[PDB]
Parts: C-alpha cells; structure tokens; sequence
C-alpha cells in the first residue's frame, strides 16, 4: 500500500512490505 | 458466605463449608450443540434429570506416600445409571461436568492436592519404543488409577507424575483449569467444564475427553495417622446428549 | 480508518500494552497482595498496589506474541533423500507419510497448543551433490497423493501421470518451489493430541496417528539416467497462515521419541533428562 | 512488456518472509469452523497464569514432586534465610515454567513479574516471612536486614494462604535479554524468617510452601529465537 | 524499470496452478456452440442418479449380471439374514457403482446415503423385509433384534416394487475418507425377513432383488485424488 | 454485488448444499419410501422424510465437483523421447500424432461424458540426461503441425523454418513453456465417443480416429551435434480450461488396450480384469 | 505540495544553502573579526564581513551530506569463509558473532558519532571457488541465532531445522540475497562507545562488549558432499536506513587493533602512525 | 501474467542503490526512542565547528 | 484490458492476452 | 483483486490468487 | 503511457516503449 | 512515482529512482 498525491502529477510512494524496516532511504529535513 | 456452596444437579445436591470458590474451565458453561455447530443430521436424545446428575466414584485413601490418581472422562462413568446405559447404546455422545473432589481432615493436619482437569491427556509409555498404552489401561472405570501400584504389563502407560504421565512437567500442569484442596484452606475443588473437542460429538467408547488428575503436591502429615483421609469424587455430567443409537456396544 | 490500521501494521502497534500509573502510600484493609492460589485463579495485583510507581507511558507492543506470529515461520519438517548408488530405477524415486512430528523444532511449539486449525505455506529446499563430479540436468517431481490414491511403485508408474493429484515440477537452477495449502482436516480444528484409540481391544492404536493422516508425499528425480551419479536432498520446510489455536498446554519438557506419541526415555540419573539444572542449595543463586 | 528491475534478494528463500503463493488444492472448502473453548490469541495469555517454580529442585529432589516445595520449621536463631533466586526469567530455577519457558523462545522481555506464595501448613500454625527484591548492581544480601532495604513485602500467614511479591521492572534499559547475560541480570529474590514459625503441641513441626511465578500487565516479550530448554538428537522415527 | 522482488514458487510448474498463457493460434475463431442436450455442469448431478450395487459379486458371480441380484425364497428358520454390507461410498461391494466412482477420486465425502431394492417376483409373491443402518462404533449386527435397534425400514412388498432406506449422515466429524480407514467408517447396512416369502401353489419359489444407491441432497465430496478403480501396466498403443 | 461474486469465489463457497430441517414422527398414507425403479427415475426421499431429522445448518459446497474443476488439471498425455545413440541426424527429431488417449488416468476422466467442449493449456517438462556427462547448450523446438501441412523428414527440412504453424523453442535452464490452444474441432463439441465410420464398407475404420484428428507435434534438438549424447525426454501435460461436457457415462471398468478405441483384454478368470473384489458370501462384511 | 516535496528529492534541492549577499567598506566600532575562542563557541563572522562581496546565488545543496547519506551506504562487515580440505563435516559450515567493528572502512564513518539509531539492509555476495574443477549445485544456508538460541555444532545440528530462527537460503545463480533488519537493541540507540563495564571489579569487561552482543551468524553448506572441493567465500555487507546520530566526536587517528576497543599501537616514529605528514618549517607549503 | 521486459542492471547489487526487502524479523517493535541531546542531521553542523589545526606538525 | 468492480473492495479481474483461450478458469454457477 | 482505501494515503491490500489460503500473514487483533 | 476506458469493465491498453514500431500487432477493420 | 495526464489516453510518464539521472532519454524540442 501507498501515498497517492496529486497537482497532474501523481506520486505513488509505494512500501512494498509490511515492515517499517522494509523501505528505502529517509527523505530529508 | 464465600465459603460455602450448594450445587443441585437433577435429584442430587452437593455441599460443602470450606470452599476456594469454583473453577469454570476455559470460562465457557456447558451448553447443548447448537444447529451451526451440529453436523450429524438425527435428532439427538437428552436424558436431562435422569444422567445430569451427581455420580459418586470409589473413594481412595490419602497417606503419606500417595503419588496421586487419576480418571478419565466419560470413562469413568460408564457403568453409572442412565448417562452410563446412554453412551453405550449410541455412537455419538457430548457433555461437559461438574467434578467436585472431597477430602477433609482437620485443623491439625496438613496437606495439598493439586485438582486437575486436561483435555486430551495422551498418556506416553516409557522406555518401550513406539508402543503406546494400551486401551483397558486408559478406561480403568471409576476406579481410575492409583498411581504407583500396577505390575508392568507392556502397554502400561507412565506412572511419573512429576512428568505429568506424558512428556511434561507437573508445575506447569497450572495452565489447565484447576483448584488446589490445601488442607489448612479448603476440604474440596469444584471445576464445572464445558464440552471441549474440534468436532461437535464424538465416540464416548472410542474418545475420552479430559483426565482428572489429583496429585498430592505436599505430604499429608498430622500426629494422628491412624485415621484414615479418603479422597471422593464426584462428577456430574451437564447437558448430556446422544445421537445414533443402535444396539449396545460390549466392550473388551 | 482501515489505514490508520494499516499503519499500525506497518509499526507494529495493534496491540499496546498498559500505562503504569502512579501510586502512593496506603493503610487500609484491603489487601490484594493477599489471596488464595486454591482457587485455581492468579491473584490479580499490579505493581502499584504494592510498591509507589511513578507513571510510566508504556511504548511495548504485544504483535509478536501474536498466535499467528509464534506459529507464522518455516521450520523444516523433513529431509528427503535420492541417493544414486548402483541402481537408478531402485533409486530415483521415493515416498515420505507426511507429518509435522520429526522435527522437534516445529513440533514443540505447534505442541504448546491442544487444537490448532491453520493453512500452510509449503517451500522446498533442494540441494543435487555431485558425487562423481557432473549433476547434468536436474529436474524433480514431488507429488501429494492423498490417502486412497494410488502410490507409485516404479520411477515409471502410471501414478506420475498426475491426473488428478497436484504436483510441482522443479528444475534445477530455478527459485525454490513453494505452494499454500488450505486447512485440511475431516474436523474443524487439528488435533495436536487425542487421547482416543481406533476401536476398542486391546489392540487399537492410541493418538494422533489415529486422526492425523495426511497422505503420502512421492518425489522422483524426473531426469532419466545420466552416467554421473548424484545425491539429491529435498529439505521440505511448513509456516502456519492464519491460525487459530486452543487450550493452551505445558512445554515438551523431555526429548521426542517417535512420531504421534508422547512417548519417552528415562536414563538412570533423570536431571539429565530435563533442562532443570540441579541446584546446589536452596540459596545458592 | 513492462520494464523491470530485478532486485537483490529475488529467488531467495527467507523462512520468515510474507509473500503468497499458489494454492495446491483449487477451489477445495475447508471444514466449517465450529466453537471450542479456550481459544488462546496471543502467548501473553499464557504468561499471565501462574506456574511452580521447580525452585527446591537439588540434585536428590528433581525428578520429585519434592522440587516444587520450600520447608518451613521451628527456628533456633533469629532472621534466617528461606531461598534466594536470581529474578531472570529464563534464569535457572524459573526457566521451565510457563513464563520462563515462553520467554525462552524470544530475545527480549520487560514488564513487572508476579511471584505467588502458598502455605501448605496446618490451620494452627503461624508464620511471618520477609519476601525481598534486590535491585542489581549489588550483591544478593547476606541478611535480614540487608535485604529489606530493597522491595520487600511481610507476609503474615492466616486464613488466606497465598501472598504475592511484585518485582517491579527496574531497569536502565527498556529491555532485558532473556538469556543468562551480565548487564541485563535483573537482580535477586530472597526469603527471611520475620518472627518464627509457630504450632501449638501435637503439631507437625515442619511445613511446606508452593511458589508460583506469572507476569503483570506490564510484562512483553520480544525478537522470537529457537529455544535451548529442548534438543533433538537423533531422528524422531515412527 | 520497475523494481521487483522474485518470489519463491517462480518459474515451477504445479499442476494445479491457476495462470494464463499465451495462445499458440492467435486470431483462431472456435466453431460456434450449438445446443446438445444431457449438459452436466456439477460431478454432484451424476451422483444422485441411481446404479445398480453388485451386491453379490462373489467369485463365481463376478462377470455375470447375476453379481447384481440377491435371491429371496420360502424360509424353514424366522429373521434370517438377506445381505451385509459396509456403508462407507468407496468401499467394496459399492465401490464400482457410479457415485462409488466419482467418490473414488476425491479425498473426503459427507451427507446422506440413499439405498432402494426393487423386488422382482411375481406379482403373487408376497413378502416384509426389514432393512437396517447400523451406526459405527459396534461390530455388525448377528440377528435382526440387535438390528432393527438402529435405523430401520420395514418394506412390505406390494404394487410399487421399489423402496427406499436412507442412511443418514451420523458422524463424529463433518467429513469421513473415501477410503477404507476405521476412524471414519461408516457402519453397516443389513437386510433380514421381517415376516416370510409366502407364494400361491405353482409359483416360482425363488425371486431376485435388485439393490441401487445414490446420494442425497446433503451428498457432498471434496479434496480431488487420482482414483485407484483402475490403472495402466502397459502402453496404451495405436 | 460481483464484488459479493468474487468473495465467494476465493472462498469457494458459489455452491452451496441445502440444509436439514427438523422433522416429526408421521402417521400418513403417502409413503415417500416407497415407489417404482422401472420408471426410471431416482425416488426423491430425503433423510426427513425417513427418520427424524434434527435442524443441521449445511455449510458443504459443490464448487470442487463442477465439471470445471474435475477436468481442469493438468495430467500428462505423452512422454517424447529424443535419444542420441549413434546418428545425430536421425535421433535429433521426431514427430507425434496428436490425442488424448495414450494417458490412462486423464482419458479416463474424459471419458465420463459423451462430447466435451473446452479449451487447453498445454505445459512442457524437458529434461536432459547426460550420457556421457555433459549437455552442452541444449535448445529444443516443438512445432505444431495442422493437418495437411508438411511434416519434417530431416533435421534441416525446410518445415522447421516455421513460416505459418506455431513453434515453441525452449532453451535449457528456462522456465517450463506453456501455451493455450482454442477449442479446436470442425464440430461443435469434442467426441469421447464416436459409433460411426468413415464409410460404408467392411474396411471403413470405426470410432474417433474418424473424428479426432488433431495433426502432428513435431519437434527436434535445435543445437547441432555435440561431442557427449544426450536422451531428452519432454512430458507434455494437458489441462481443460472452461469446459462444458454432455451425457455422462459409466468409468472404464477395465484397462484401455489401444487409442482410439473401447476394445478390451479379458483373462480366463474375469475377477482380475475389473476392480471388482470377490465377496465371501452376501453377509461377509 | 507535497509533489513539489517530491520535485525536491528527485532533483536533490532539498537543503540549500544561503546567497552571499553584497556588502561595502565600513568604518564602524562592531568588530565582527574580532572575538574570543576561550568561550567555546565558533566566531560567526561571514565574508560579507571581512571583504566586500558581489551578490551571488548559491545553487549548492546540502543532501548529500546529511546523516541519512554519510551512513547509507553497503559497506563490507565480514568475509565468510567454507574451505573444504579435508574433511566436509567439520568445513562445510561456521559461525561468526555478529558486529560492525571488523572493516575499517565503515566502522569509522559510524564512530563518528556516539550514538546512533537505525534499520539495517544486509546483502550478501557469496563466490563458490571451484578447486577441483566443479562446483556442482551448492545451497548455502544463513541463519541468524539472536543471543540464546542454540548454536549448531555439526554440519546437521538439529538447529539447522531454524523452526524459529530467520535463515535464508540461497542457490548458486540466483540473485545476492538481502533483506533488512529493524532497529535491534534493547536502549533507545546503539552505542558507538560506552566508558563503562559489566561490574564493579578489577575483572569487569570494559567497553562496547558489555553492549552490543548481536547474536551469532551460523552458516552452512546446505548440499551435501561433492567429489570436488570448492571453498565458498560470503562477503557480507551492510548499509544504514532511516538513521539519526547523537554527539559527533573526532575521527579515529590510528589504525585500529581489535574489535569493541579503542586500544591502538603505537610505534617508535609516531608520525607514521598518524595521516600527520611532516612539514619541513613553519613557512614551507 | 503481465508480460515484463528485464532490464539490464537486474540482479546486480550496486553498493549505493535504494531498494527496499523483506524484514528478518516480521513483528517486531524497536525500543522507544527517547530524547538524546546533541543530535547530528547534516554533517555541515560538525564542518562550521572550530577545530586546531596542527599547524606546526614538524616531525620533532 | 480488465473489468474494474467497487464496494471499497475493487476486483481489478485482468485479462492479459487478446485471445479468450488464454485466460484462467472459469466462474462457476 | 483487492481493497483500495482512502485518507491521500491509499492501502492497496491485493490478493493476487483466487483461494484464501494463498494470503499472506493475517492481520491480528 | 495507455488508453484507459470504461462502461466497468475498462481496456488499459498500453504501449510499454516510445517508438510505434514496438507495439503488438494492429487492430482489424 | 509519476504525472498522468487525461484527455481517455493516459500517458503515465513513469520515473522509477528518485534521481534525476536514472530517467530515459529526454523529450525533444
Ligand atoms: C497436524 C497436521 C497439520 C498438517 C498439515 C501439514 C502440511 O503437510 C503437507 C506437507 C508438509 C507437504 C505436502 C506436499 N509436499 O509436496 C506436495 C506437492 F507439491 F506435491 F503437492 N504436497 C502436503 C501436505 C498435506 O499435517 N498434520
Ligand atoms: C478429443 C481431443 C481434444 C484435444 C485437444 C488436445 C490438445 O492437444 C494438443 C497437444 C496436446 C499438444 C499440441 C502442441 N504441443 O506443442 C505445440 C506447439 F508448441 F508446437 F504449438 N502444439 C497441440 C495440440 C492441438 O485433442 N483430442
Ligand atoms: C552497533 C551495532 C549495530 C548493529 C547491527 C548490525 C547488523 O548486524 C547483523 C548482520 C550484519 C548480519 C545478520 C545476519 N546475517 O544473515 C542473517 C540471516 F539471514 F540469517 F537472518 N542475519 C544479522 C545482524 C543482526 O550491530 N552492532
């Protein structure tokens, strides 16, 4: 399950797994 | 009084004036099979009064050296009355119980059963393979089985309570509804369970369903060892019911 | 808002456990430090009512405790073996009565319940040694033959057709095998234990073995005779999927002996028996 | 088709992935589920039930019901010591209880543990005992009184037989390692006589005394591991 | 592309998948269906179809249409026994019949059970049979009072010629085996004379029965499994 | 609510078994037991109408009994043998003449209706055998062959080149290949069974071979002679995939002899040919 | 706009940093330059301070430098090694207590700070070296067993069934295996160093010892014994997601000596100890 | 299924690369995360630090 | 191409190829 | 086939066969 | 990028590559 | 994540790294 977002120019921020441990890098700031 | 308690099961009454309050195992109450649960199709036959009722076993004696006894259930009960005439005349039986165990001493002795109802209680036999315990060793009658006394036949189950007759250990035996009759405290444990299988009925000839398992956890000791403390059982079936009758079956 | 639920999941935090509160000196004659273990009832006294706590905000969570948690990993379950000796048609096939008691492992914690009902994730391991130096082109047929079907008795009987009966084709080089299967008993839960024989002489046989048949697993090495022989072990491994468990039970406190019984061993000194360590003393820590 | 990225970790085989695969028996309908009591859903609920503690458990005593009691008796010296435990769960007098061995298939554990007293003597005799927790960082005490300067609890015997001794969770750490560890040992619990044990004549002149262990609402395990109070070695056969 | 993770089970090939593949005749357009009468949709309405059971397929019957019929005639002795045979769909005398068939090629059956017998005497011939179910859990009944104690049909022979015994589904478990397994086998069903075979003078003196079986509306089978009613030690050559 | 439409299916619960009702002793002159076999139809009693039924709430399911699902799993129709023993050019290829009745156990299931309609999911299992211990690059080609169209004769005939019919090529160490094929038949349904000829003559063949005809599947080692012989052999499964059948019939009783064809073997002693057990007598449980 | 958020990271402007504005002489008694390092704090003087600047649009970003950056990179924390000599029960499987203090490489970067919190990705790269000539089909098993669990002493260790432990299995030519591990400790970060010990005696452990225990890396050989050797090297790497770090200290000088300690060796000319390089004088560049 | 083109790069293992994959430890819930003072986001606040410089490093 | 079902619980119940012969099982009923 | 939710933070919760035992992990509580 | 269309059973019917020369073949009439 | 756009023929211009430099070749003009 994901973070749809829209302006159009959607953003699907996908997390593949069921684990916080599971996704890629942090974003910043 | 939270002491006290009268249990009325058909034309029997049971009391007692030095009670631990009582145990309602896996807290369910024994009720009948309802249609969602029921798969088989005849009309099941419910004696009511006539087999819900208290049934007392052969009383055992209590000494110093006791390791413990033990009952399995319906077993126990089959040449009891209507509810014993029932099981064997169908297929199918269900039932849960109220077991009241009985043993009183005085304010000079001392002493402590551990009361315990198992579900599924497979006996292990030890030291002999895979052979496991033979049927007229598990369905002694009511009785059951003094720990510590038969000649070794081969299919003769394990006799080590602190293994719980079956692989486990006794301290742990807490984790299954239980009372303790401690001597200084109380004279008797009442546990009323519910039916407890993975399906609806089931065999009373073939299947037993829980093992009554007293053990003496503590000595009894006092300074009057002359008189003798027995320990009665008392078991009353609830909500009995049975389906598929036929002739009656004659065992062994 | 299912996604709030979601992201619980996602955390770990479906099920939080209690705050300690604050708590402060007391004088009554009320005393839950006090009960009576006779009741068969544990005395239900926290910390706060006997010592002064302090409030602690309590960030624990109990989803790993979870049934399905304790019972949700692959263990392995049996160890095939295709040993290629002096004989392929003898020795290129074999059969395995499928059962989850020859690994102590898996078997103890499924043992820590009465009844338990669940599907299964089935993944196999298997591994081609090359014992005369070349392991050619691997493929295997593991099938399940329920109880009833016919059993194969050749590496080519007609059973390896697979008409009906499922099974999976692996070739070697290619991801490890894995399939699901739902729950599968004849009863609405299985039994981890039964204490009921199959008639009523004294030679019925007592337990699971009773209760508990789940047909046959055959395998053969599909590939016909190379001249390089091999030996191929199938390590098959079970997880437990959405499971429900009932009437919880004491530990296997002694080794196994066999399958489908409680059967044990006792040696002469019995504290070697168990994993009860003898003390020296009463108070000697 | 669509391009991909295989990435790293495909075609392995993790035993404690998540994914889905297909099913070996289509379209088939399990059993309908029917109700049976005593349904367990999460193992906390079987670390809250109290067990014995295999506390006496000596040589001459294991393989006795005789490990599970303490004796109690007439005293001739004052302030003298009962027992002494270390408080760990899966530490040695408690690792095959329930709790203790439930902990044992986890890495971690924290919380409030509950430990249970029962007094099998007669109902003429008398008693105070001094249940003591001694935070770490310390030795286990030597006495009576170096004892109770930690969590303590006086217990009185009468006419409800059983006490309870509550080992707060006292830690730097918000966790604990299950296993015998230094850093993360949890501290000792110790028995004292407070007065003495009393009987009229004509009594036994010796008792026993049944400990039980359990965990508070507080109490949680966590990073599930195989157990080491269990082997196999050799093949379970049929 | 887009990142993927390879799970396990890829790339095998189980028989009872569930996927699409490409078609090897694109552009194909199948010959338009026409209507054709006797459609089967469910395995079940083959099962509720009566066969014959060869109920008396002793040795040197089999091979015979005499193995489907069970001789009645006038009886010296009272309640003598007819016929017995085991109850379960798969198991002997019934296993070649229809619904013993397709039993055969699943794992599990449950519902009811339904046997008629068709009398082919003379229409002079009179005659009261009591059929009976006896439930598991007890040997074979050995004279027709332990036999009528179960469930029981009366048959009086008369202008219609058939009728009917239905076995009820009365088990333990929702489902039984279709193979021969004692746990989950079924009991039995026995056949005795209820009164006598009574004819007028210059009449046959013997008469056959037929027996059928099929399945009732709770009749239901589960988990498919290659049948062992038949195989192939050979080539099956052109 | 297709949605409610899909839940069911993954619960496999589209077809559900009526339920049990209650019923009560009866005194009546409609006998329900009682009826007549020669009309040819199943008398209609159910469990309430002859004994006293209790109310029992049927959760049982049809959906595995669908025709769909009897004949929808893949079973092996042919096993291919490609063995090169001394000449690359004639052991490299070979050609079969495509059915559906060298396999007992699938024949026999379809072989319960008279006419079957359905579309197939053909799946190939290739596998190596390293004769003298390597395999090389083992790239394989299987060409369906129409009725008609020309069949190969060499290694290199020009049919291989595949211009219009459909090849398959598989390369070792690749995933298994599969591919669908439309309902093929000049009918509107497939004949189990054919009581027709091809003519009005004494030599006139009977049976499906007048009707089944499905071409050629031909198929060759692709790669060139290596040094070391292989023996490739390709198993070809077959599954129906949104079927209908029409008349049922009674299951083969005793072994298929040849394709095509209903002819049977019968020994001097019949018992051993049909799966018919010989009975004690009538009462001999 | 999240999206806009979203442009940010793609683009890596998240962080920017300041324009360098304009500026003119000044005569003023506000002297920027001037300050007084004894107070502990960095003089915050900018050029447009010291010099007369242009205006200039800073396009340099930040990003890169970010903790998340520096630290999330796999680095090399271990190399594995199976040798098989002479002897496939006793080589084909070892054991490795887990830490990140064995590669220089990555244990400086993250003894950089004091304490640090994160998730960890492991990717493993193992190479099969066939000494002999073959490799064969090797299995590799890694199985993690967290401080307590039983450790296998033998090729077939009943804790190779890993009923609760993770392992991951891999097969030669199939992906690198990796998979990703949550923030382990029982403290709220891991400690980068720990000025303490694990009792109060001139025997106490001093160090990160008394911390960090991580468990055991158990690995084995999952095929059985080949004809041929080969020696199996499993490089193991690491890389840090979603981390934070707490009080950052100086860079470690000299080389390290051993694991969870801060002992070094020190030489006769220490200048080559250190990356130091010795000038000349004063006033030599 | 959905036809898929593999792309080249597949199956490598780049040091630097963002992907995500599976947990080893399903379930599990770290420790709390209490408060540390001195917390470090961008190695720039350690760079805008003062430090000495060994500026007289001669080799004596 | 496939048939987009909601409730919300969408059965996104896909077709992959362009001929009806390579599609899966059946629906019963 | 699965259960899109929305909040915009969607929960594609997708079960890619069509038996129940082929799901992953069930969810607790 | 596809053309997606609905009535619902809707016809994602995409061209996975940027050239007209990639995609399947072409519909008739 | 990626910028769909509608008129229906969607065209969802995909960029499947968060890096700017991982995209394909860029639009003309
Ligand atoms: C109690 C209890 C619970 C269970 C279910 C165990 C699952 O057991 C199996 C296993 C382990 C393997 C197969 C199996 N292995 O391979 C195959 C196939 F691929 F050939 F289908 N089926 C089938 C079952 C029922 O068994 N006893
Ligand atoms: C009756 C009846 C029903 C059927 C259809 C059988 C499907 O038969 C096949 C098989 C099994 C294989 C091929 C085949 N094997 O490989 C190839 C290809 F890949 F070369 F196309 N086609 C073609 C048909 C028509 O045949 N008789
Ligand atoms: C300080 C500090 C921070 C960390 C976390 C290091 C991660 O360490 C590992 C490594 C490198 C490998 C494994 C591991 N390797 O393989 C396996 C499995 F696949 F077998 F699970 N687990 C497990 C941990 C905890 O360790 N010390």
């Amino acid at each position: 399950g994901a973070q749809v977002s829209r302006q159009s120019i959607n953003y699907f921020n996908i997390n593949y797994f069921k684990d916080a441990a599971s996704s890629g890098a942090s974003r910043l700031d | 009084s939270d002491r006290i308690i009268q249990i009325t099961r058909g034309d029997s009454t049971i009391t007692s004036q030095d009670v631990a309050n009582a145990v309602v195992g896996y807290g369910v109450w024994p009720h009948y099979l309802t249609p969602q649960d029921a798969t088989a199709i005849d009309k099941p036959t419910q004696p009511d009064t006539s087999s819900n009722r208290f049934y007392t076993l052969d009383s055992k004696m209590w000494n110093s050296t006791s390791k413990g006894w033990w009952w399995k259930l319906p077993d126990a009960l089959k040449d009891m009355g209507i509810f014993g005439e029932n099981m064997f005349y169908h297929f199918l039986g269900r039932s849960g119980y109220t077991v009241h165990v009985q043993c009183n001493a005085s304010k000079f002795h001392q002493g402590t059963l551990l009361v315990v109802m198992i579900p599924e209680h497979q006996l292990a036999t030890v030291n002999k393979g895979n052979v496991n315990a033979g049927y007229k060793y598990t369905h002694p009658g009511e009785a059951g089985r003094e720990v510590g006394t038969q000649v070794e036949n081969e299919k003769q189950p394990s006799d080590d309570n602190w293994l719980n007759f079956d692989g486990t250990l006794l301290g742990n035996l807490l984790i299954f509804p239980h009372q303790f009759i401690n001597l200084r405290s109380n004279n008797s444990a009442t546990l009323i369970v519910p039916y407890v299988n993975a399906v609806p009925m089931d065999s009373m000839v073939r299947h037993n369903n829980w093992s009554l398992v007293i053990i003496p956890v503590c000595q009894l000791q006092s300074n009057n060892i002359s008189n003798i403390v027995p320990i009665t059982v008392s078991i009353s079936p609830m909500c009995a019911e049975f389906s598929g009758a036929r002739a009656k079956t004659v065992v062994q | 808002n299912p996604v709030e639920r979601y992201v619980d999941e996602v955390l770990n935090e479906v099920l939080v456990v209690p705050n300690i509160n604050q708590s402060h000196p007391t004088t009554s004659n009320a005393a839950p430090v006090l009960d009576a273990a006779e009741t068969g009832h544990t005395n239900k006294i926290q910390p706060e009512d006997t010592i002064e706590t302090r409030y602690v905000q309590s960030s624990q969570t109990l989803d790993e405790m979870s049934v399905e948690s304790f019972l949700g990993r692959s263990g392995c379950i049996h160890e095939s073996v295709l040993d290629i000796v002096d004989n392929y048609n003898d020795q290129s096939f074999t059969k395995w009565n499928i059962n989850l008691q020859e690994m102590a492992q898996i078997r103890r914690k499924f043992e820590m319940f009465t009844y338990a009902r669940f599907d299964s994730e089935i993944t196999m391991v298997p591994s081609v040694a090359a014992k005369d130096g070349h392991i050619g082109h691997i493929v295997m047929q593991y099938m399940y033959v329920p109880p009833g079907a016919p059993i194969p008795t050749t590496r080519d009987d007609y059973a390896w057709q697979s008409g009906t009966n499922a099974s999976v084709f692996w070739q070697h080089g290619q991801p490890f095998p894995r399939f699901s299967l739902p729950f599968l008993s004849i009863a609405s839960a299985y039994y981890m234990f039964y204490d009921g024989y199959d008639g009523d002489t004294y030679k019925s046989r007592y337990g699971t073995v009773v209760t508990n048949d789940m047909g046959t697993l055959c395998s053969r090495i599909v590939t016909s005779e190379q001249l390089h022989k091999v030996k191929v072990v199938t390590r098959i491994y079970h997880k437990a999927k959405h499971t429900k468990a009932w009437c919880p039970r004491p530990p296997r406190a002694v080794q196994y002996s066999h399958t489908h019984t409680t059967n044990y061993k006792l040696s002469s000194e019995v504290h070697n028996d168990v994993a009860i360590r003898p003390r020296t003393n009463l108070t000697t820590v | 088709g669509l391009p991909v990225y295989v990435t790293p970790g495909s075609g392995q085989f993790m035993t404690t992935d998540d994914m889905q695969s297909p099913c070996a028996l289509p379209w088939y309908h399990p059993t309908k589920e029917i109700f049976i009591p005593g349904e367990v859903k999460n193992l906390i609920e079987m670390c809250q039930v109290d067990t014995l503690i295999p506390i006496n458990s000596t040589q001459s005593n294991i393989g006795n019901v005789s490990m599970y009691t303490v004796t109690l008796s007439p005293q001739t010296k004052l302030a003298e010591e009962i027992f002494a435990i270390k408080v760990d769960i899966a530490s040695h007098p408690l690792a095959t209880t329930l709790i203790g061995e439930i902990a044992s298939y986890f890495t971690h554990w924290t919380g409030s543990l509950r430990f249970s007293f029962m007094f099998c003597g007669t109902a003429n005799t008398t008693l105070k005992v001094l249940l003591a927790y001694t935070p770490p960082g310390i030795g286990k005490p030597r006495s009576r009184k170096e004892a109770m300067l930690g969590t303590h609890v006086v217990w009185d015997v009468g006419l409800q037989s059983t006490v309870s001794l509550v080992v707060p969770w006292i830690s730097a750490s918000q966790y604990r390692f299950t296993t015998p560890d230094t850093y993360s040992s949890a501290g000792y619990i110790t028995c004292w006589y407070q007065t003495n044990f009393v009987v009229p004549p004509n009594t036994p002149n010796t008792a026993e005394m049944l400990c039980f262990v359990s965990g508070c609402k507080d109490f949680c395990l966590r990073m599930a591991r195989d157990t080491d109070l269990h082997k196999q070695t050799g093949p379970i056969t049929q």
